[PDB]
């Protein structure tokens, strides 16, 4: 029967035409990201390939899900990376969900195929039947923070498998995804959160340390502190009056002697407050710092990797304003399980810290969280994306510490020195276009700046005055002073402020013709950033919702829906880089 | 709404009758007693009572030691199209599985905010009825049955050997493999 064959072949040689017309397409997108008429291939390859695409797209909602069918005949695992081929259509996702549930112990690849059985349904809540999710492998953490909060109604399987895949990780990554955690407990009917976080804080030294912290500034709302939220102030009393007391020996002397340090350290910018300004204030801040001795094992809060060795006595300089100031310590770095063995017991360089009172210090964290995140896979795709993550720990109501980076350099300090652009002051520094020195800023500058304004466009931030760019030595630009981002927006949501901040200086700098090859290395690289950062949206879309009831101002009930758009997740590759370009050439004059 | 000297009264009556030795008038007075209506409020004691007969009509009479209600060996519920007992194997089934069925709805789904006895009480309950029902039904060569029981019976198990060897066990004893190797892992 030579019909059953020909068919056989004739479906699979169709199938796998269309994978390969799907893989050339994308690749021969990522090649260049410009149309670049230069660069040009074999013409009749891709007219074919043009042509089967348009053939091949008006399928129609039948002769497709039987196209499901043969892929999951031939392999489960093709069957679920089909949908990651994106095809335009809604109904892959019905029949690869249909299938999966038919017979789940088929697949155990747990980073794609467990979202395709955990929802049953989305708010429904209904049919608790023939969910075992009690064998897949552990995931990542947000996607187990995930069964926490509002999305998915409560339920005793999926908390379960949630607290197993967050039993399973070094102590450092719990530590980095603190305020989420204890944000949970709000929607947590259930008291698994809590018995983890009893066990935790009961294997590990530091974690403890940080969950106090975090824990205090939250029971209140405002800023100075006078209203306890009605929710979970009772319970949140409950557990840090539970927790402490119950270590005892050598941590909690330990617990003791940091505590008290820190206060010696913190009272400071209270004394200082009733003198005005004036030298009085200076030395008076000098001899408190001089009245405070240094107490080995401690370290401090924004850096627990490093232990203190001693302190400045002449560095105390408050700043304008409330009463902040600055601290100078000389601080050696160990690590952190060293750190934590030698902290029962008993490469230096120097640090600054800002201490702030008064002054909310949680949107800040989430930026940071972001950027760090944005980094990770910046670093591990393989690109050059510069960005400077400066740490800041918020340890009481309106209190906190804050990093200073190396080599502090304000724009609004050298602009009111030079009044005059920034090319005059690069050429002034390094000389002529012609040196190499001068090259290599450049290209550093278009690092920074290519991330920057990515990350700027990304996150809706306003705000953005010369007072807040910070200028390093190699010629990167950092940004600060994150308060405004999403809806908040100074001046009454005018709304005349560009996406991306460009004037003429900046440039000129890079030569001042969009015609010249520097813009178009920024242009490509912005490209290539903004393809290569999409793919990760779930992530970001579950960090960012987790906190929404926090009552912060910005946030005002719309921003997970824009966030969300601003994606572009029913996108192909060619399209998103044409929007990208698009989106870029608008904010330009 | 506080039953004192009724249950009492009521209940060392046939436990007396036990010690004595009058097993078939007991065994009437439980089956008159099972033929009334169901009260929403009591149901808590007919677990009990159910539970109670589990243990005896499995252990005290044989085959031919078995006779119709209606010789010597207001409203009352009747019919024709309801399911009359055949033999022991068939209402034991059947007075398990409501058992199981209505206690079910009735577990404290691990509250455990602070107190631990309820939630103790709900699965010592538990574990013995599955118990008794799995004996019940592995005496036969019935094992997947037995393997779904305990799959609905996995809700409460989160640190406890016991069910998770009891489910490897009857996993492997039905046929299926993978499972079966990823539960004997855990």
């Amino acid at each position: 029967r030579g019909s059953q064959l020909h068919k056989y072949y004739m479906k699979r040689r169709t199938l796998l035409l269309s994978l390969l017309a799907t893989e050339i397409e994308r690749l021969i997108t990522w090649y260049n990201p410009l149309s670049a008429p230069e660069l040009e291939l074999d013409q009749a390859g891709e007219n074919s390939v043009a042509n089967w695409r348009s053939k091949y797209i008006s399928l129609s909602e039948k002769q497709w899900k039987d196209n499901v069918n043969l892929a999951w005949s031939i392999s489960p695992y093709l069957a679920v990376q089909l949908p990651a081929r994106f095809k335009n259509t809604e109904a892959i996702g019905n029949e690869v969900t249909r299938l999966v549930r038919l017979d789940p112990g088929a697949v155990s690849d747990v980073p794609e195929a467990i979202k395709f059985l955990v929802t049953w349904h989305t708010i429904d809540a209904d049919a608790p039947e023939l969910s075992h999710v009690l064998c897949w492998a552990p995931t990542d953490p947000p996607t187990g923070l995930s069964y926490f909060s509002s999305m998915y109604p409560p339920h005793p399987l999926t908390a379960q498998y949630g607290v197993k895949v967050l039993r399973s990780f070094p102590p450092d990554a719990i530590l980095f995804y603190i305020p989420q955690i204890v944000q949970a407990l709000r929607y947590d009917k259930m008291g698994y959160v809590r018995e983890y976080i009893l066990w935790a804080a009961s294997k590990s030294q530091l974690l403890a340390h940080q969950f106090i912290w975090n824990m205090k500034t939250n029971i209140y709302l405002d800023e100075e502190g006078h209203q306890k939220d009605p929710d979970i102030g009772d319970l949140l009393d409950q557990l840090v009056e539970e927790i402490t007391g119950s270590l005892s020996g050598p941590a909690k002397d330990f617990y003791q002697r940091e505590f008290d340090f820190f206060n010696k350290i913190t009272n400071v910018s209270a004394i200082i407050k009733p003198y005005p300004k004036g030298d009085e204030r200076k030395k008076a801040c000098l001899s408190a710092l001089s009245e405070v001795k240094v107490q080995p094992g401690c370290y401090l809060p924004s850096n627990p990797e490093a232990i203190v060795l001693d302190i400045d006595y002449k560095s105390g300089t408050p700043m304008q304003s409330k009463a902040p100031y600055l601290a100078k310590f000389k601080v050696k770095r160990c690590g952190v399980s060293e750190l934590e063995k030698e902290g029962l017991r008993c490469k230096i360089s120097w640090q600054a810290a800002i201490f702030k009172v008064g002054d909310d210090c949680r949107q800040d964290m989430l930026a940071l969280q972001i950027i760090d995140l944005f980094k990770n896979i910046f670093q591990l795709v393989g690109l050059d994306l510069f960005v400077f993550p400066y740490r800041v720990v918020a340890t009481a109501p309106g209190c906190g510490v804050i990093e200073c980076i190396p080599d502090c350099t304000s724009r609004d300090q050298l602009g009111r020195q030079t009044d005059f652009g920034m090319y005059d002051y690069f050429t002034r520094q390094y000389g002529d276009e012609s040196t190499l020195a001068f090259q290599q800023a450049r290209y550093n500058f278009i690092r920074s700046m290519a991330a920057y304004s990515l990350l700027l466009f990304l996150l809706q931030i306003k705000d953005r005055h010369n007072g807040n760019i910070m200028l390093d030595k190699k010629g990167h630009i950092i940004h600060i002073d994150f308060g405004f981002m999403f809806e908040s927006s100074p001046g009454g949501n005018l709304g005349w402020e560009p996406d991306i901040k460009l004037t003429d200086e900046m440039v000129m700098i890079m030569g001042g013709k969009m015609e010249a090859t520097p813009f178009k290395w920024f242009m490509e690289m912005c490209v290539r950033g903004y393809l290569a950062v999409r793919p990760y949206m779930d992530a970001v879309v579950s960090l960012v919702t987790l906190m929404l009831d926090t009552g912060l101002p910005c946030f005002r009930g719309q921003t997970i829906k824009l966030l969300k758009h601003r994606f572009s997740p029913n996108m192909t590759e060619r399209e998103a880089a044409n929007f990208i370009m698009k989106v870029i050439q608008s904010c330009f004059l | 709404e506080l039953g004192f000297f009724l249950e009492t009264g009521l209940q060392r009556a046939h436990v007396l009758y036990f010690k004595n030795g009058n097993l078939t008038r007991g065994v009437g007075r439980f089956r008159e007693l099972l033929r009334a209506v169901e009260t929403r409020t009591t149901q808590n004691l007919r677990m009990t009572i159910a539970r109670q007969l589990a243990e005896i009509l499995l252990r005290g009479m044989c085959e031919q030691s078995y006779w119709n209600p209606l010789e010597d060996p207001a409203r009352v519920y009747s019919g024709e199209n309801i399911f009359c007992p055949q033999e022991n194997t068939e209402e034991a089934l059947l007075l398990l599985l409501i058992s199981e069925s209505m206690a079910n709805r009735d577990a404290v789904l691990s509250r455990i905010p602070e107190h631990k006895s309820d939630r103790l009480i709900s699965l010592q309950s538990a574990s013995v009825v599955y118990d008794l029902l799995t004996i019940a039904l592995g005496r036969r060569g019935q094992y997947e049955m037995l393997s779904e029981c305990l799959e609905r019976a996995m809700k409460f198990a989160f640190e406890e050997f016991h069910l998770w060897y009891q489910f490897a066990l009857s996993l492997m004893a039905a046929g299926k493999s993978a499972r079966a190797v990823k539960v004997l892992k855990e």
